[PDB]
């Protein structure tokens, strides 16, 4: 769930 | 998808050297100089009375959130690299999640006083004697050697830098779907590491580096020492450990 947001998130 | 998928010229290599050096400068937790000012501020007696006095359970949350926290400028410094982005989310998700802890155990060695054997903790430098409550005295033993195995090496800001980006772009992890654009990117770091060494004439650390097998031995020894703390107290994992942390390693 969290490394897909951090991932997704610019 | 990104010029570091196929072949690339010395221009091209040289290019990749100051990319990851820049990416490395700006995902940087903590600053060389910051680290090597706070040498001498080092915890009292009392202080590290205090520590080895706060319970198992404590402890452990207290290095699960700052191991939290050096992860996420790990997962920041990926997405900044060169063709990390360019790799499919499940690729870049096996990545980091064998990667991850690996590259924050080489970036400790600049916390690491290998003159006192200390490292700096919450503010201060302190001897693994500061992390007895956690109860792995083997993994915190094992953790200060590699450091200190890494310190005799002398790194610079710029080694390090792609030595974790060489860390990181594995492609032999487990799982990777593009493999083959994995191995050319791994391909391209190799060459921008080794030519910035024959460079600057550091070509003999290259044989003094760690085998892959040691990085391994201490992120299994992490997922084993957290299976035997998540037995004994598994509510503290549920309820008080990182949700980034359990996605990693539980
Ligand atoms: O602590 C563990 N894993 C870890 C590894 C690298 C890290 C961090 C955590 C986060 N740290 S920290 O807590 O400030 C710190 C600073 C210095 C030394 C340590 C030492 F020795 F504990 F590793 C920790 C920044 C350095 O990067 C650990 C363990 F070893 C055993 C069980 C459970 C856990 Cl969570
Ligand atoms: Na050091």
């Amino acid at each position: 769930k969290i490394l897909h947001r951090l991932l997704q998130d610019s | 998808e990104n010029l570091y998928f196929q072949g690339a010229s010395l221009t091209e290599i040289e290019h990749l050297v100051q990319s990851v050096c820049k990416s490395y400068r700006e995902t940087c937790q903590l600053r060389l100089e910051d680290l090597l000012r706070q040498r001498s501020n080092i915890f009292s007696r009392e202080e590290v009375t205090g520590y080895q006095r706060k319970s198992m359970w404590e402890m452990w949350e207290r290095c699960a959130h700052h191991l939290t926290e050096a992860i996420q400028y790990v997962v920041e410094f990926a997405k900044r690299l060169s063709g990390f982005m360019e790799l499919c989310q499940n690729d870049q998700i096996v990545l980091l999640k064998a990667g991850a802890m690996e590259v924050v155990l080489v970036r400790m060695c600049r916390a690491y006083n290998a003159d006192n054997r200390t490292v700096f903790f919450e503010g201060k430098y302190g001897g693994m004697e500061l992390f007895r409550a956690l109860g792995c005295s083997e993994l915190i033993s094992s953790i200060f050697d590699f450091s200190h195995s890494l310190s005799a090496l002398h790194f610079s800001e710029d080694e390090i830098a792609l030595y974790t980006a060489l860390v990181l772009i594995n492609a032999h992890r487990p799982g990777l779907q593009e493999k083959r654009k994995v191995e050319q990117l791994q391909y391209n770091l190799e060459l921008a590491f080794h030519h910035h060494l024959c460079k600057t004439h550091r070509q003999s650390i290259l044989a003094k580096l760690p085998p892959k097998g040691k990085l391994r031995s201490l992120c299994s020894q992490h997922v084993e020492r957290l299976q035997i703390f998540q037995h004994l107290h598994p509510i503290v994992v549920q309820a008080a450990f990182p949700p980034l942390y359990k996605e990693l390693f539980s």
